């Protein structure tokens, strides 16, 4: 199955609990350090041994992050660890976010034009977006050569394409088809 | 990330296991799984203790079918 | 880039490539060290590839590095490929050093459009009574010799091949797939001591080889007939047995990952089937006569496998067990057996009228035969039985001593012309030999020799 | 050592016991609330074992003691035998009393 399918129960209730506590921040924090810790080559070799136990994998993992899991984040380490989970931590934080942003009212969009970075184009377009998806922009620009001239803007899955290189798309199969 | 969670790892005794030996991980019908047979070829002989000898059948990503 | 060996099962292997450089379908890979191909089937996902092993895996470990060629299996192509014997991936496997190519085709193609086929009614000879009359051949048309196990798919194939190829001006290739390493063997000898070997090209994957290389024979075989074909010239195209490319890929689906269907078969079997046999065809530039031999399923006719074969031919002959197991040879069914040709616009009223004539005859004794085992002959009319003797003397007519069947029956070969069949059946339904045994029409070839052998 | 049932479907019981101390399969394991006897079919990994009981398991609850006896089921043998009526596990039946067995045997050979 999907990892996504198999994180969807463990990262909705560390949002759920987190949500009604007041530590929206902190559970982003831990899951980060907890996925980042899990990932390294030391680590991920410890987690796939047949000698530990559940309890002495999850112990392991909590004594590498120590002060960044407070205790609540700490029983949730152990809880994914009894079920044998502890390969999914990446992607229970990654749906962690998207639940916290719909919450919160904000998208990280993804900007990338052709050779150009200003404060004064990305103000120009952020209330644009911002206005047509009802919600707060975090933009992330960045450089694609590749294009001839202007910018693709890509949020969620909608992607609104005013590229030069996309009228050469267009052009290309009006010809052929 | 900071250079304390870069530390206490080589204190965490990880050690390491040779790339031609490994660990019984069950035992069932005839067959046995394995942990840790890296260097392990299809169809090659698997020495256990007591003399028994076994033939690697299954190379599967984590695990050695015997 | 390079790729790493994950999951070896069986003949399948799964390699792990860099998320930017993923090969594609169908790519051919190279493990490194171990001389192995393996080619791409399935994207499983996050750069890793599914591929089945042109080769063996007793030498393969988790962890060898695998090359990426950008490309699907190259095979040479062309005059080179004439007198030598190949494998699957090209390779040269007859002594005679290597192949001189100018040229290297990828075994993966399209068929040809709907517009690039095209339509003829030659009819072409082959020499046994049987075939001329009930399943007459035609030039460019796709031929299936239908049949299980022992009853004569290879020895009929061989007549052919003797009575048309050895004459045929043009190139010839032919293919065996999952066939006996001896029958490859004779044939070898038999095409070199012929001095036919110059104009045949031989591809042969054995059952001795793993189920990549007898699951990709058949388009390495088609894809020199293809360079052929569209040089402009006429071409002949033999298979040992299309069945094993089926089997290859029922032997490997449910390791793919594949749900089976009915008969345990792959769920795919009938776009594979026809993703090969649409090429197999004569198209406006050249064309392609083939004769493909078709295995049977213990000998069930609606098996998956035979029941989807039937659409893709023009003539289809069918041989019985029951014919075979009464002494008779060849073991045709003239009641299965079957020719886009037999119409009487392209074969004349004569012979069309004969064949019907033979098949209304043959019916007729099928349903008497239950009558005669329970009763007896003497409770019948005077015209059945009469009608019974004569179909037991057409049913023994069919019977023909091959030049390719001498080592088994001791009897010298022969060829009867069409114009000799038709007067020799024609004949038997009028009457002009009610009065020889029916023990003088059994392996004998044109009607004379039927009336010289019942004398004796 | 002693393990705990952690799994009961039917007639099959998985039981937990301490990694040092995991018992071999064939070895009979008996339950400390109910003396129910269990004989081990395979070892799954984690110190956890796959068995079949040797009698009726209704009433039988997750988190029960088992103790493992250190060898294959045994039965008494010999002239002892003549005579008498005996169950799977080498338990007398027919209300004679106890067998006069100088041996027992395990019944894998
Ligand atoms: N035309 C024939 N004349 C005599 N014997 C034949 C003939 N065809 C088949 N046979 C018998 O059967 C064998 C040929 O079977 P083969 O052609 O290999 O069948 P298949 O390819 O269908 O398995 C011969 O060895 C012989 O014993
Ligand atoms: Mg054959």
């Amino acid at each position: 199955a999907e990892l996504t399918t198999l994180a969807r129960p463990y990262a909705k209730a560390a949002f759920e609990y987190a949500q009604a506590h007041q530590q929206l921040a902190d559970w982003s924090a831990a899951l980060g350090v907890l996925a980042a810790v899990s990932q390294d080559d030391t680590v991920r070799q410890l987690l796939k041994e047949p000698q530990l136990t559940s309890s002495a994998k999850a112990q392991s993992l909590i004594d590498v992050c120590g002060d960044k899991l407070n205790a609540p984040a700490q029983n949730f380490v152990r809880t994914v660890a009894e079920n044998k989970r502890l390969e999914l931590l990446p992607t229970i934080a990654e749906m962690y976010e998207q639940l916290k942003a719909e919450q919160e009212k904000s998208v990280e969009v993804e900007v990338t034009s052709a050779f150009t970075l200003s404060k004064e184009q990305q103000d120009k377009l952020a209330k644009a977006l911002s206005a047509r998806l009802s919600r707060e922009v975090r933009l992330h620009a960045s450089e694609d050569a590749s294009l001839i001239g202007g910018v693709i803007i890509r949020a969620g899955d909608l992607v609104i394409d005013g590229s030069v290189r996309g009228k050469l798309a267009k052009l290309a199969e009006a010809l052929k088809s | 990330i900071s250079e304390i969670i870069k530390g206490r790892i080589e204190k965490l005794d990880v050690a390491s296991q040779a790339r031609n030996e490994g660990t019984i991980v069950s035992v069932s019908d005839g067959i046995v799984r394995i942990y840790g047979l890296a260097d392990v070829m299809y169809g090659e002989m698997i020495e256990f203790p007591g003399g028994v000898y076994g033939m690697a059948l299954n190379l599967e990503q984590d695990s050695v079918g015997a | 880039s390079s790729g790493r060996i994950v999951q070896i099962i069986g003949a399948v292997i799964d390699v792990e490539f860099p998320r930017d450089a993923v090969p594609s379908i169908y790519e051919a890979l190279k493990v490194q060290g171990v001389e192995t191909t393996l080619e791409v089937q399935q994207q499983l996902g996050d750069g890793v590839v599914r591929s089945i092993a042109m080769g063996s895996t007793e030498g393969l470990k988790r962890g060898l590095n695998v090359d990426s060629t950008g490309a699907a299996i190259s095979v040479p192509v062309g005059k080179a490929t004439l007198g030598r014997i190949m494998d699957v991936l090209g390779n040269p496997i007859d002594e005679a050093g290597p192949i001189g190519e100018e040229e290297r085709w990828g075994i993966h193609r399209e068929a040809p459009s709907y517009a690039d086929q095209a339509g003829g009614n030659e009819l072409l000879e082959t020499g046994i009574k049987v075939i001329d009359l009930v399943c007459p051949f035609a030039k460019g048309g796709k031929v299936g010799l239908f049949g299980g196990a022992g009853v004569g798919k290879t020895v009929n194939m061989m007549e052919l091949i003797r009575n048309i190829a050895i004459e045929h001006s043009g190139y010839s290739v032919f293919a065996g797939v999952g066939e006996r390493t001896r029958e490859g063997n004779d044939f070898y000898h038999e095409m070199k001591d012929s001095n036919v070997l110059d104009k045949v090209a031989l591809v042969y994957g054995q059952m001795n080889e793993p189920p990549g290389n007898r699951l990709r024979v058949a388009l390495t075989g088609l894809t020199m007939a293809e360079k052929f074909r569209d040089e402009g010239r006429d071409v002949l195209l033999f298979i040992d047995n299309i069945y094993r490319y089926t089997l290859a890929g029922t032997e490997v689906s449910a390791l793919l990952g594949r749900m089976p269907s009915a008969v345990g078969y792959q769920p795919t079997l009938a776009e594979e089937m026809g993703v090969l046999q649409e090429r197999i065809t004569s198209t406006k530039k050249g064309s392609i006569t083939s004769i493909q031999a078709v295995y049977v399923p213990a000998d069930d006719l609606t098996d998956p496998s035979p029941a989807t074969t039937f659409a893709h031919l023009d003539a289809t002959v069918v041989l019985s067990r029951d014919i075979a197991s009464l002494g008779i040879y060849p073991a045709v069914d003239p009641l299965d057996s079957t020719s886009r040709q037999l119409d009487p616009l392209v074969i004349g009223q004569d012979h069309y009228d004969t064949a019907r004539g033979v098949q209304y005859v043959l019916q007729r004794y099928k349903e008497l035969k239950d009558i005669i085992a329970i009763l007896g002959m003497d409770e019948l009319s005077e015209a059945d039985k009469l009608l019974v003797a004569r179909a037991r003397k057409i049913q023994r007519f069919l019977s023909q001593p091959f030049f390719v069947a001498e080592v088994f029956t001791g009897s010298p070969g022969k060829y009867v012309s069409l114009k000799d069949t038709i007067a020799g059946f024609k004949g038997i339904l009028n009457g002009d030999y009610d009065h020889l045994p029916e023990q003088a029409f059994y392996m004998v070839g044109g009607i004379e020799e039927a009336v010289e052998k019942a004398k004796k």
